[PDB]
């Protein structure tokens, strides 16, 4: 009855930033030791939550959301951050309570020639809410022209493909990202650490 | 809502599909240039149709935004910027016969050869063999066959072509609003800016002509000094109060005097530093070779060089069986690729030439935080000019000791450092007065002011008069002269190597007081300074952000061009030609000839 983390981090295939994806970690038994001593993480950052005391601690939900950014985005992944990736594809809340942990993914999700799989949201209306998830296709109507579906003048399709080769500087290069939210109030414990 | 919104999100479109297809070309264009095979050609040719074919749409579409209406300064610079297009203005027909003209021009260039009326069979080519004559021969009649030849063979064959090139690219301009070529290319230095930082399309010339002027006391001492040294070598057809003939001057066209140093050497018993032995003898590689120079921007507070850089990067022939261009190019690839294609050897020449490439590099690596249209040097005369600065404080005698090349007991003297200052001037200050009037000719033969039927007449009367140089053979208008240097037949603008150079010393001269230089500019080593470097970062930073007022001025404190720098460089040796002059005749007369 362990929680299943390395069925996140260590997932062969990952999803692209507009389309993350969620995983929910309840009714478990947690090992957050695999996390904090693995050297492989690039960034681990905490907000809200002391890495060591999760130990000692229990929350009704774990919630695992995974997705492929170019690392000069991933500061974008923390509050009150502003930017495409924040705007449009994953934004956290200012009051966000959890960690961030991403990897430079450029040994699996870069190709020669370029794997353009991995996608992003180049424009939309509206800034994404906190925890907001957006696959649509619609044709992105800048002006006052209406589109009519086909794409033309002022006329956007709203997503854009990554390029990742794995010539690419290390701030255009894939990181794969995880962010685990911790929730502590208004629901019955049910993950809890060893202790 | 307003068309600046519009602009805005049409940009961004345009970056995120540009960036990935200019890499693209760009990675292409690298394998054939590693791996020359006919595959790679196709599809380094395939990939820039397809990065050259979006920008043309890109450049349409973005006219589709009105200038007028855009606030945004950077906004309207990447704006600016696409929007040009050029010969799309001109119809098809006309656009057809313009590339007809420009690559017949190029082809003649190339396959252009000439033929010794002794031998009637051994015929040459520019490079190589002319080439060679023209920088290595000390034969009056042997330069003579080559100079004229090629003015002949080449130069007859690209009159007519010259003189429909200039009307359609001249319809082209006055078309896109532009009253000549000339004005055209002179907008690469306009800039609309903010309040002090514009710069007048018109305001080039004066800024050239006021500059020019301050040079010429400095070209005329180094002139009478190469007449007389030269009046040993060709006793029989050199007039000490005239003008040099024009087959006389190191290369084919007189473009650099670099190649009369053997000639006229000051202290020709001192020899020049050359720490290639030294290099072998310590047994350095390609590698150290950059390793050193990344440590000498280390040293200013510059950027490390990248992973990539060291992984990607041709750093010495390739061997195994791969055909490589071995020209010395610093790249960007784009998307944080930065690369170097150097065949290096463990020459002092290389060692020099490396801190010059990743100068480059560095600049690149410092404007990749703007936008990707605003990502160059803020003109076309920025970035040779901060390559050129590394190796200047490289070659210093104080830095070559400081990284083990030369013993810490060195003599520095008088006599070895004129003796440099002279190859500098042959090659900096020579080509400064050569610059300066093949664009004015061009510059005014776009605007009309010189007839067809004068062309070559005022070609050699403006020689004479400015460059000091005077015609081996006289020259009829079944002539075009001016095109047979390759810039001129080959559709580029020339006034870029007059503007690094007085660039590249104004630079240095900043760098060189922040880093508290005591002496001689000449000998400064910018080593160790992260003040110097700071300042160089302010400028690489903004790349063609601001105006390059505005950038020059974040290095140098000034707003334009000033030659207070070059000549300080070099004043130093003034003092040396002027007592060296001083039985001579400094200047020239526009009427002696080698021919009448
Ligand atoms: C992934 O696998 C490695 C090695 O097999 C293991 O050390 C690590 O704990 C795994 N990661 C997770 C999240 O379980
Ligand atoms: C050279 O190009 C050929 C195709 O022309 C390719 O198969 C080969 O791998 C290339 N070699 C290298 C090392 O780039
Ligand atoms: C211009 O637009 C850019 C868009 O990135 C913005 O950051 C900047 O503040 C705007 N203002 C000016 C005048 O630079
Ligand atoms: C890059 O610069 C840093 C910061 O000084 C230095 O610690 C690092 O060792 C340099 N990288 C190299 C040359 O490995
Ligand atoms: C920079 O300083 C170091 C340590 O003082 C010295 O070894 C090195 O030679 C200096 N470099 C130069 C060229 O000033």
């Amino acid at each position: 009855n362990l929680c299943p983390f390395g069925e996140v981090f260590n997932a062969t295939r990952f999803a692209s930033v507009y389309a993350w994806n969620r995983k929910r970690i309840s009714n478990c038994v947690a090992d957050y030791s695999v996390l904090y001593n693995s050297a492989s993480f690039s960034t681990f950052k905490c907000y809200g939550v002391s890495p060591t005391k999760l130990n000692d601690l229990c929350f009704t939900n774990v919630y695992a959301d995974s997705f492929v950014i170019r690392g000069d985005e991933v500061r974008q992944i923390a509050p009150g951050q502003t930017g495409k990736i924040a705007d449009y594809n994953y934004k956290l809340p200012d009051d966000f309570t959890g960690c961030v942990i991403a990897w430079n993914s450029n040994n699996l999700d870069s190709k020669v020639g370029g794997n353009y799989n991995y996608l992003y949201r180049l424009f939309r209306k509206s800034n994404l809410k906190p925890f907001e998830r957006d696959i649509s296709t619609e044709i992105y109507q800048a002006g006052s022209t209406p589109c009519n579906g086909v794409e033309g003048f002022n006329c956007y399709f709203p997503l854009q493909s990554y390029g990742f080769q794995p010539t690419n500087g290390v701030g255009y290069q894939p990181y794969r990202v995880v962010v685990l939210s911790f929730e502590l109030l208004h629901a019955p414990a049910t993950v809890c650490g060893p202790k | 809502s307003t068309t600046e919104d519009l602009a805005k999100t049409f940009l961004e479109k345009f970056n995120s599909e540009a960036e990935e297809l200019s890499h693209q070309s760009s990675l292409a264009s690298w394998s054939y240039n590693t791996n020359i095979t006919d595959e790679n050609v196709q599809k380094m040719n395939e990939a820039g149709a397809r990065w050259s074919a979006f920008y043309e749409e890109q450049c349409k579409l973005a006219k589709t935004y009105p200038l007028e209406e855009i606030q945004n300064l950077t906004v309207k610079r990447q704006l600016q910027a696409l929007q040009q297009s050029g010969s799309s203005v001109l119809s098809a027909d006309k656009s057809k016969r313009l590339n007809e003209i420009l690559n017949t021009m190029s082809t003649i260039y190339s396959t252009g050869k000439v033929c010794n009326p002794s031998n009637p069979q051994e015929c040459l080519l520019l490079e190589p063999g002319l080439d060679a004559i023209m920088e290595n021969s000390k034969d009056y009649n042997q330069r003579l066959w080559a100079w004229e030849g090629w003015r002949s063979e080449v130069g007859k064959q690209l009159r007519p072509l010259y003189e429909e090139y200039v009307v359609l690219k001249n319809e082209m301009a006055r078309a896109n609003n532009y009253e000549d070529y000339g004005d055209y290319w002179r907008g690469d230095y306009e800039a609309e800016g903010p309040s002090g930082y514009d710069y007048s399309r018109d305001q080039l010339i004066e800024d050239v002509e006021r500059t020019f002027a301050e040079i010429k006391p400095l070209y005329e001492h180094l002139h009478a000094y190469v007449r007389a040294k030269l009046m040993d070598t060709y006793p029989s057809h050199i007039n000490p109060t005239g003008c040099l003939p024009a087959h006389l001057l190191g290369d084919m066209w007189g473009r650099f005097w670099t190649n009369l140093y053997s000639l006229t050497v000051p202290f020709g018993q001192k020899p020049n530093i050359d720490v290639t032995d030294a290099m072998v003898d310590q047994s350095w590689d390609a590698k150290r070779i950059f390793e050193e120079a990344e440590k000498f921007f280390v040293s200013v507070g510059l950027p490390n060089m990248t992973q990539g850089f060291w992984e990607n990067s041709m750093l010495t022939e390739p061997g195994d069986g791969r055909k490589v261009v071995c020209h010395p190019t610093a790249w960007d690839l784009g998307k944080g690729d930065f690369r170097i294609k150097m065949c290096t050897k463990v020459t002092m020449d290389d060692f020099l030439t490396a801190h010059h490439e990743m100068g480059h590099i560095q600049y690149d690596m410092a404007y990749a935080v703007q936008p990707y249209l605003l990502r160059n040097g803020a003109n076309e005369g920025f970035h040779e000019a901060v390559g050129e600065i590394m190796s200047l404080s490289a070659a210093t005698p104080n830095h070559l000791k400081a990284i083990g090349l030369l013993p810490p007991d060195f003599y520095e003297d008088s006599e070895t450092e004129i003796n440099f200052l002279l190859k500098q001037a042959l090659t900096i200050v020579g080509t400064l007065p050569f610059t300066y009037m093949l664009e004015k000719w061009r510059w005014m033969v776009f605007k009309g002011e010189i007839p067809k039927e004068e062309w070559m007449k005022k070609w050699w009367e403006m020689k004479r008069e400015i460059v000091g140089v005077v015609e081996p053979v006289p020259h009829d208008e079944t002539y075009c002269d001016p095109a047979a240097l390759f810039h001129v037949a080959n559709d580029y603008s020339f006034i870029r190597y007059y503007t690094r150079t007085i660039y590249q010393f104004q630079f240095q001269e900043a760098l060189c007081q922040t880093a508290k230089h005591e002496g001689p500019l000449h000998k400064c080593d910018i080593s160790n300074s992260t003040e110097a470097g700071q300042k160089l970062l302010q400028m690489l930073s903004l790349g063609k952000s601001e105006p390059w007022t505005l950038a020059l001025e974040r290095i140098v404190g000034v707003k334009n061009m000033d030659v207070r720098p070059l000549l300080n460089y070099f004043e130093p040796l003034f003092t040396w030609l002027k007592d060296q002059n001083k039985n001579s005749f400094v200047g020239w007369s526009t009427n002696w000839s080698p021919y009448a």
